[PDB]
């Protein structure tokens, strides 16, 4: 309420104190009238402050809220004074938020006064002397231009075309940058007309890194214009930028490939888009096939359905089978991520006859991460070819890779267990897959191991209760007089998990005999998880059981001499209602 | 008088585990645009050739090497058409140094045609990895792999720049401004033997080249300005501000408006990037070297250092207290009246600091006695600023080197001029307090709401990579310092 | 002890868990409670027979969690670090705040000791005095963990047999009586028997040499032979030294540097290694890869140095 009192504050010496100062902005502005704000508040902002690209920076976040605070949004033209001055500053941080401000604040404004008070802005940043002006008026033309005159929007054509053929490099990467955002507001003749010569001469930039920015801008320059003039327009300028002299442009393509695809269309694919595809495959540099490689499933499923196995099979299957023997790891990793896709595609006799070679040639991989990829997707391949074809020619693969020496790779195969479980039937696991899950409770990795209690559970719910009485039960009891305190607390975390599934009967005539016995335990770590599994398996049990087994090995645990003993007994009688 | 500090090619301090070594960091992937044919047969030698079909075994020469082998996929393919470059490049080096009269003017198109195929390429992706977890210092240098080709074309090109026959007028319609672009996109190579050569090369360029002076430096400035704005990642700045500070040295004594705005407007917020202890030697020449040039710039630095200077970074504020001595050690009495309130309030905050290395770098400005001389002309208002940083963190400080200096620095106070104040208890009192008259009147704004020293330095223990170390030891300067370019 | 406070207490480890710091009156709470439990520690601290033995972290936070996946959960396993939590990594307040936490919760079942870099000055001239001011904005958080720092015990004997700490022996020491003789709570000075035995190293020269480090020395097979024998020790566990294998045998088995940063700044490459001893004291070694990496690798415009 006095204007002489806070001139000072927000004109302190400190830093900080000027901080949370400007931050309060919108509670000085609402104890002030909407009438005085815009006659003292904003001239003050527009007139006095310039101070640490801190305060600037908390500035412009502010004004772009006061669009009620100002009057309403027939008075929002006077947050445009500052927010200009913000717009033009060196730091990026705070003209980046100055540009965000006022597109926020361009939607409230009038048709009218668009073009009085938000045109002109856009025309003085965009013919500033240096070049963060500039570069902060290319961000401004798309949320202007579909809601003024046709002589207004004339005039914003030519002042965008200008920025186009800057002097400077970061005008130029700037206004490559917002070409597809501002082609995508303008009617279909003039996208023809003026967007097309200016994206064209923007892609043969002598700076690769402005070329690299007219590749992005292809994509949505080529979904909006018909078919028929794809060819004489957009195509000979995509041509010459997969065959681009710079990597990174190179790089472009292949990342935005598939988006290529969908935005051309399907005829255009055939003749330009597939022979491009294998001179990204078989490229260079190790990153552009890398970046063809993670596209490989997605290009080939969205190819025409009249020639599709026929593309594939000829075209792009005698490149990807020498992309599985690269040299380089990120473009194997890749590759294999995404291979195992393209096997519905293909119909079943081709998975068997070309497809299976070539993942058994990635599962004994020296790298992990391309042994993790094609582990990742083995379902995919099992919906295809048959179960009876995937214990032939995979099986041998799968239980060579449950003693891999990276445990990542031993995690997936845990993962995929109980998927191939259920398909095998129980006959065929108890006899040759059956060890292979005892043997992952004993594991030197601790998410070895109580990733196979989890694996545990998502088989007997599978294979029936009698199934695990009579199989599993007696393997991990006898797991409880390992002389490793680590093993012996599997035995209580197999049957924290195996307690809820395998009903009442089973707990108390089997496993409840075990978690009492090991409650004399020397070991103060497997002292406390009884006390813990007693929570856990509690519930499940009688009454009876409860009060005359189990409540008199919990008060004898909370006279123990460790600390953590005694707490967690002491926690677990009351869950169990028992003090 | 004085030239710029000359770059280093390993910076990197090793003195951590020297038993574990790397695997000599190859390169990947080799190069687009290469020749089918590589077929390379031994032409005569040009010193035993008669005297007229001299120019013409030159030409052929140089019709060679423009065929570009393969170093990175398969280091050992043609190595008989390898040898045949290797020995052809190193001929007409030997050649062009010695002999008199050899260049006429149908030679300077084929020594610019054989630069340009030859290293005019676009650099491979970045071995090191980038993100605000890396130490920027401790990248380790990747070596171009076709350094036994790359080299003899670099020591080519410099000496033909050097020969006492080269005519800057002929070369200037080959040597045009898109031969300046592609070759400062070259600094950006992580090889520093070869941002070596392209140092001495532009400094070569810039020398002799008139029309191409005011392309030249603001094609640099475009490389600043996206450097500090937009990427904040490039190999070379340390270079190109080793050139530049010979350009500084040499600029006409009524400075321009060009000059001023590079200093202001580029070199001062090149000191705000994460980086900056790579090339702060160079950066700290070139601003010093203005204020030796006009000293009515001293107020616009002083100021802007104190804008960017580092709160959450303190090797870098240890950097900018060092360049901050330099330019006091040069600064104008009437020039350090006009600045010393911004900036002995900042000293106060420097020498009450908890870390070591920052209090210890701002006490050591009472050793320098011109420092000491301007605060005892100006002792009526520079004592109230930095008794109390001095008082109150007498006895209050972890270390115990400090308590000296900050003893050190107080007896210097009190024999310069006997101002033996205790008005401390009250001025600190009473506005314990004074900002709670202003905190109430902030509650206040609420009360009408309406419509809602070998441990001393940061070693690296990376395992070094001896065979890039020595290889790095190994290769020559072209030039030790580089000399001053006069302006026109 | 007290019931509200351990679920206060609880909810910080399961928060420290998800890479989340705690507030700046929280970490002065957190490390006066763990200045009452570590005052009464001797400096060689008595650990019973089952426990996992940890080297290095220096703050790769991620590849701490990748360490509780294969030595299992911390109230499960006993564990024993061996200085160096804060320094060289990008979450070095994260990695210190959990593993301050964990002794205060679980004060039988976690044994911290002291570092080289768990005193004032080496923990300034590295990154962590700076990644305080970038994650809190202040100096205080600095100031309660280094104050924290010099309670923390000097070294740690494993069931009578297995002597743990983080450098190395000295020529003022010889006797494990004489290390209980010391005064630790003060800061690590620059000579001295304290000094050395956060900052010494094995080789194979021969008697006390020149410790390059600039602080502490070097000694031969002949001293850490006469050590054990003198002591009744059959292993001196240590750490403090980057191995590329993880962990690494010396002096005819008498010693063991152990290493648990994997890929040590993000730069080296190597692997990690924890040793575990069962119930009857037989060690085992367990090595691991670094943790992979998921997030949105980004350009993100760094905040800058002088916003504060
Ligand atoms: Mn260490
Ligand atoms: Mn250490």
């Amino acid at each position: 309420y006095p204007i002489a009192v806070l001139i000072d504050e927000l004109r302190n010496e400190d830093v900080q104190l000027r901080l949370n100062s400007i931050k309060k902005l919108s509670t000085i502005a609402l104890a002030l009238g909407v009438e005085r704000t815009r006659s003292e508040l904003l001239p003050f902002l527009t007139d006095t402050i310039y101070d640490e690209d801190e305060v600037l920076l908390a500035l412009a976040e502010q004004l772009g809220t006061f669009t009620t605070l100002v009057g309403g949004p027939e008075y929002v033209h006077c947050l445009l004074p500052p927010l200009e001055s913000l717009a033009t500053v060196e730091e990026t941080v705070v003209r980046d938020k100055a540009v965000e401000s006022l597109r926020a604040i361009s939607h409230e404004h009038s048709p009218s006064d668009l073009e009085a008070h938000f045109v002109p802005l856009v025309k003085r940043l965009a013919g500033g002397d240096w070049f963060t002006s500039r570069t902060s008026a290319c961000g401004l033309f798309s949320v202007c231009y579909p809601r003024v005159s046709s002589a207004v929007k004339a005039e914003l054509r030519q002042y965008f075309r200008n920025l186009c053929s800057d002097d400077t490099p970061m005008v130029r990467r700037a206004a490559a940058s917002k070409l597809g955002e501002f082609a995508k507001v303008l009617e279909l003749d003039n996208v023809k007309s003026e967007i097309i010569p200016m994206f064209s001469n923007l892609a043969s930039d002598e700076q690769d890194s402005v070329r690299l920015l007219a590749v992005e801008a292809c994509v949505n320059i080529a979904q909006l214009l018909p078919q028929e003039d794809l060819e004489a327009l957009v195509m000979p300028t995509l041509r010459q930028a997969a065959e681009d002299k710079s990597w990174r442009v190179r790089y472009m393509v292949a990342d935005k490939f598939t988006e290529l695809q969908k935005a051309v269309g399907p005829e255009i694919t055939k003749t330009d888009l597939v022979p491009a595809f294998q001179n990204l495959m078989k490229d260079c540099e190790a990153e552009v096939r890398a970046a063809a490689s993670h596209k490989v499933k997605e290009f080939c499923e969205n190819l025409s359905a009249d020639c599709r196995e026929n593309v594939i099979m000829s075209q792009i299957l005698p490149c990807i089978k020498e992309l599985v023997s690269d040299a380089n790891q990120h473009v194997k990793s890749a590759l294999a991520s995404v291979i195992m896709g393209l096997s519905p595609i293909l119909g079943k006799d081709n998975t068997i006859e070309h497809l299976l070679p070539l993942f058994l040639a990635q599962l004994k991989d020296e790298c992990p991460e391309v042994r993790l990829n094609i582990i990742s997707n083995l379902d995919c391949v099992n919906e295809v070819i048959g179960i009876r074809q995937l214990s032939q020619s995979l099986l041998p693969a799968i239980v060579e890779l449950a003693e891999d020496a990276k445990w990542r790779v031993r995690l997936a195969i845990i993962e995929y267990m109980p998927l191939l479980a259920g398909q095998l039937g129980v006959e065929f696991f108890d006899e040759k897959l059956n060890s292979l899950c005892m043997a992952w409770l004993v594991d030197h990795v601790y998410a070895i191991r109580e990733a196979a209690t989890s694996n545990l559970k998502k088989l007997v719910e599978k294979f029936g209760k009698e199934w695990a009485h009579a199989t599993i039960i007696p393997k991990v009891l006898a797991m409880s007089g390992d002389p490793n305190y680590l093993h012996r607390m599997t035995t209580l975390f197999c049957i924290n998990v195996l307690s809820e599934v395998c009903g009442q009967d089973i707990t108390t005539k089997h496993m409840l005999p075990t978690v009492l016995r090991m409650a004399g335990d020397p070991v103060a770590n497997v002292r406390f998880n009884v006390a813990k599994s007693l929570q856990k398996i509690g519930p499940i049990l009688d009454n009876s059981t409860l009060q005359s087994e189990v409540k008199p090995i919990l008060e004898k645990l909370t006279q123990d001499q460790d600390v953590d003993v005694k707490y967690f007994a002491q926690e677990a009688l009351t869950v169990l209602s028992l003090a | 008088n004085s030239t710029p500090p000359p770059t280093q090619l390993s910076k990197i301090k090793y003195s951590g585990g020297p038993q574990i070594v790397k695997k000599e960091r190859r390169q990947s992937s080799s190069r687009f645009n290469l020749s089918k044919n590589r077929e390379l047969q031994k032409l005569p030698a040009l010193k035993d050739s008669p005297t007229q079909e001299r120019e013409e075994l030159f030409i052929q020469k140089l019709r060679q090497c423009c065929v570009l082998f393969d170093f990175v996929s398969d280091p050992l393919s043609d190595l008989k058409f390898k040898e045949v470059k290797r020995a052809g490049l190193n001929e007409m080096v030997e050649y062009i140094t010695h002999s008199r009269d050899v260049v006429t003017e149908a030679i300077y198109p084929e020594a610019v045609t054989m630069f340009s195929v030859n290293l005019f390429r676009t650099l491979p992706p970045s071995s090191n990895p980038t993100g605000a977890e890396f130490d920027p210092k401790e990248d380790e240098p990747t070596l171009e792999a076709a350094w036994p080709h790359l080299q003899l074309v670099y020591e080519f090109f410099l000496r033909f720049l050097e020969s006492p026959d080269f005519q800057p007028n002929i070369a200037k319609k080959y040597i045009d401004q898109k031969f300046v672009l592609a070759l400062l996109d070259l600094f950006d190579s992580e090889d520093p033997r070869e941002r070596d050569f392209l140092k001495t090369i532009l400094h070569r360029i810039y020398g002799k080249f008139l029309g191409l002076r005011a392309y030249i430096r603001r094609q640099i400035n475009h490389i600043f300005y996206r450097f500090i704005y937009e990427t904040e990642h490039h190999n070379g700045i340390a270079e190109l501000l080793e050139i530049l500070g010979s350009i500084i040295n040499g600029f006409a004594l009524p400075l321009k408006e060009e000059h001023k705005m590079f200093l202001i407007r580029v070199l001062l917020p090149l000191h705000k990037v994460k980086s900056l202890s790579v090339y702060h030697p160079q950066l700290a020449y070139c601003v010093v070297q203005f204020l030796e040039k006009e000293s009515s710039l001293t107020e616009p630095v002083i100021v802007g250092l104190l804008k960017f200077w580092p709160k959450t970074h303190s090797p870098k504020e240890v950097m900018f207290l060092n360049e901050l001595e330099e330019i006091l050690d040069v600064i104008e009495p009437s020039e350090f009246s006009k600045v010393m309130e911004p900036l002995f309030r900042q000293l106060a905050k420097c020498v009450s600091s908890p870390h070591f290395q920052v209090a210890e770098r701002a006490l050591y400005y009472w050793n320098n006695e011109y420092i000491m001389s301007l605060i005892s002309d100006n002792a009526a208002r520079v004592l109230p600023i930095m008794f109390p940083a001095l008082y109150r963190n007498s006895k209050s400080h972890w270390n115990k080197t400090i308590h000296g200096l900050i003893y050190n620095a107080l007896k210097l106070f009190m024999e310069m001029n006997q101002k033996l104040f205790d008005d401390c208890t009250q001025q600190y009192k009473a506005e314990k307090q004074k900002g709670r008259f202003r905190m109430k009147e902030r509650e206040e704004m609420w009360q009408k709401i309406e419509e809602l020293k070998v441990l001393l330095r940061r070693k690296s223990e990376l395992p070094q990579d001896v065979y890039t170390i020595k290889a790095l030891e190994a290769h020559k300067r072209a030039e030790e310092f580089l000399t001053a370019s006069q302006e026109a | 002890d007290e019931k509200v406070f351990t679920k206060e207490l609880d909810q910080w480890i399961e928060q420290l868990n998800e890479c989340k710091q705690l507030s700046e009156s929280q970490v002065k709470s957190l490390c006066e409670k763990a200045k009452e439990i570590l005052t009464k520690e001797s400096n060689v601290q008595e650990v019973r027979c089952p426990v996992t033995v940890c080297g290095d972290v220096h703050g790769q936070f991620h590849d701490l969690m990748e360490l509780f996946r294969i030595g299992g959960k911390s109230p499960d396993t006993n564990y024993l670090f061996m200085g160096d939590y804060v320094d060289r990594g990008y979450y070095s307040v994260e990695t210190v705040t959990l593993l301050v936490a964990l002794k205060v919760r679980y004060r039988e079942r976690i044994t911290i000791l002291r570092g080289n870099h768990e005193s004032r000055q080496i923990t300034q001239v590295y990154g962590f005095y700076d990644e305080c001011l970038r994650k809190y904005g202040n100096a205080n958080v600095w100031k309660y963990f280094t104050d924290l720092f010099d309670y923390l015990p000097l070294t740690a004997l494993v069931d009578g047999q297995i002597f743990c700490l983080h450098g190395g022996l000295s020529p003022s020491i010889d006797t494990l009586d004489h290390i209980r003789a010391l005064d630790r709570l003060q800061e690590v000075p620059h000579e001295g028997p304290m000094c050395d035995l956060l900052w010494s190293d094995p080789d194979d020269r021969g008697g006390w040499g020149i410790s390059p480090r600039g602080a502490g020395y070097t000694f031969g097979q002949d001293i850490s032979e006469t050590f054990n024998h003198a002591n009744g020790l059959t292993l001196v566990s240590r750490a403090h030294q980057l191995v590329m294998e993880g962990y690494n045998w010396c002096h005819d088995r008498n010693v063991v540097t152990i290493f648990s940063a994997p890929n040590y700044c993000y730069r080296c490459g190597n692997q990690a290694a924890i040793m575990e001893l069962d119930d009857t004291l037989k060690y085992s070694f367990l090595q691991f890869d670094p943790a992979p990496r998921r997030g949105e690798p980004h350009v993100t415009r760094r905040t800058p140095d002088y916003f504060l």
